[PDB]
C-alpha cells in the first residue's frame, strides 16, 4: 500500500 | 480500412516507437501501480488506444491527440518528477503534439 | 538509566502513539517503496531512534528532535501529498515539536 510503481 | 484510420494507425507507431519498455503499452492497475485508481478517474494506455483505432472510434485527428494527452497527462500526476515514468510522458507529450502537426 | 534517557523515553512513547499502524516503526526497504534509497539520504524511524536512546547516543533534547523531524521530513519528500503517509508525517512533526516544549 505505500509508493508508485516498481 | 478508412483514410482516417490509415493517418492514426501511423501517428500511433511513430508515438509507441519513443517508450521502448512498454510503460505505456497496457492498462496500469493497482496492483502495479499502489492507490493508482484513487486519483487517475479516465485511464489510458496505447493497447486502448489502438483498439479505438481498430474500433474507428476516432472521428478526426484532434480526438486522438486529446487520448495521447490524457494518457501523458494521467502519468505526470500519478508518478513523481523524478521518476523515468513521469520525465517519458513528459518529454513524448510535447513532441508528440508537433509530430502530430 | 539517565534522566536525559528518561525524558526521551517518555517523549518517544507519547510521539509513537499517534502513529497505531506503525507506519513510522520500521527501517523502509526498497521493496516496499521503489525508488527509496536513492531518493532518501539519510533514513530515521521510530525503531532507530528508540536504540540511540538505549545507547546515550542522544546528548540535548535538540539532538533527539532533529531525527524526529528528519523522519517526517524523509516522510514528507518521498510520499505523494495524497497518501496516509504523507499526511500522518505532516500532522505529527508539528505536534511533535509541539509537544516537546
Amino acid at each position: 500500500g505505500k509508493g508508485g510503481k516498481g | 480500412s478508412t483514410p482516417i484510420q490509415q493517418l492514426l494507425e501511423h501517428f500511433l507507431r511513430q508515438l509507441q516507437r519513443k517508450d521502448p519498455h512498454g510503460f505505456f503499452a497496457f492498462p496500469v492497475t493497482d496492483a502495479i501501480a499502489p492507490g493508482y485508481s484513487m486519483i487517475i478517474k479516465h485511464p489510458m494506455d496505447f493497447g486502448t488506444m489502438k483498439d479505438k483505432i481498430v474500433a474507428n472510434e476516432y472521428k478526426s485527428v484532434t480526438e486522438f491527440k486529446a487520448d495521447f494527452k490524457l494518457m501523458c497527462d494521467n502519468a505526470m500526476t500519478y508518478n513523481r518528477p523524478d521518476t523515468v515514468y513521469y520525465k517519458l510522458a513528459k518529454k513524448i507529450l510535447h513532441a508528440g503534439f508537433k509530430m502530430m502537426s
